[PDB]
């Protein structure tokens, strides 16, 4: 699932970017950086849960 | 425990700050934290391994 975004999606929109974000002013070159997320995180289905 | 009221929570001299290690808000977000206004906060501050 998609964490974070630049803004808001309009209805019926389909966004797989994979391109790392930034939560702050300072900037995110290349891959990773400081304070720098991956918008994509797996889900924790288990069976007991 | 220390009650901080009556005053401007700025966070950006806070976030900018490349001192600290981990800093994550499970309830808000750092965006967003400016333009929301708060009754009281408390902090809580202690030493652990």
């Amino acid at each position: 699932y998609r964490l974070f975004r630049k803004s808001n999606l309009k209805p019926f929109e389909r966004d797989i970017s994979t391109e790392i974000y930034q939560a702050g002013s300072t900037p995110c070159n290349g891959v990773e950086g400081f304070n720098c997320y991956f918008p994509l995180q797996s889900y924790g289905f288990q069976p007991t849960n | 425990r220390k009650r901080i009221s009556n005053c401007v929570a700025d966070y950006s001299v806070l976030y900018n700050s490349a001192s600290f290690s981990t800093f994550k808000c499970y309830g808000v977000s750092p965006t967003k934290l400016n333009d929301l206004c708060f009754t009281n906060v408390y902090a809580d501050s202690f030493v652990i391994r």
